């Protein structure tokens, strides 16, 4: 086509739902990681993971307001993943990138896992 | 804004 | 912080939401104007259009699965900045600048009011 | 990659 782009459009839209996020506004899932909850977009969480996007696809599963997800997963893991689809920033440290890896692993997030199996390849 |  | 950030995954994310509108997934609301329907989620609508933020942060309306828009408006120029949206790209036109300006005025989203100022200017 |  013809169009025009605005560079920062998918930028500012990522920074605005990661506002609607903190504000509560339209969350319409709890995730569940043993003894914490984690409230969501179900858009946002299928739009990053393979997981997600599995479970919200399903005609039973679609309509659920609370996911548990398998008590191997770490909560901390979990929350720097979070952060990571409404930021594309990543919060990897040598203290959480084993736990990091693993749920990225569990949510099918391959571009995450790549640059863990890269930082764990380069301490070797 | 740019061409894409 | 000390945070790494993958470079396309805002851009990856509107992408796979605009995959969700697509194919129908997830979709909470219905745009009606005049004559025509558009399907969408209202998380991104609020995220592009204060016009939307507005409206799905009201405690009343933030429940509304069909939203009215004013009758003046065009579908066309609807359309056209639902697809900017999804996708960061403008279809900008001769033939639609005025219809896309006026929406976008009315719709607030002064990124695409500033890029229609500007081609409307260098034709005159 | 990057370091923002
Ligand atoms: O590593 C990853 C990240 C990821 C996200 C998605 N998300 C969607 N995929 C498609 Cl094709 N349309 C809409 C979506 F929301 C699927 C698989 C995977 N795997
Ligand atoms: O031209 C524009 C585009 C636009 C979008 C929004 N969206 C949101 N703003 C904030 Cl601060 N937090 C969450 C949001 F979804 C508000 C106003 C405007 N004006
Ligand atoms: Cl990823
Ligand atoms: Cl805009």
């Amino acid at each position: 086509d013809s169009c025009i782009q605005f560079t920062r459009h998918a930028s500012d839209v990522l920074l605005n739902l990661n506002r609607l996020r903190s504000r509560d506004i339209l969350t319409d899932v709890v995730i569940v990681v043993s003894r914490e909850q984690f409230r969501a977009h179900k858009t946002v969480l299928m739009a990053c993971s393979g997981l997600f996007y599995s479970i919200f696809t399903d005609q039973l599963k679609c309509n659920l307001s609370v996911i548990n997800l398998d008590p191997e997963i770490n909560p901390e893991g979990f929350c720097i993943l979070l952060d990571f689809m409404y930021t594309s920033r990543l919060n990897l440290r040598e203290g959480n990138i084993m736990a990091v890896m693993a749920t990225a692993m569990y949510l099918q997030m391959e571009h995450v896992v790549d640059t863990c199996r890269k930082f764990i390849k380069a301490s070797e | 804004w740019v061409i894409p």
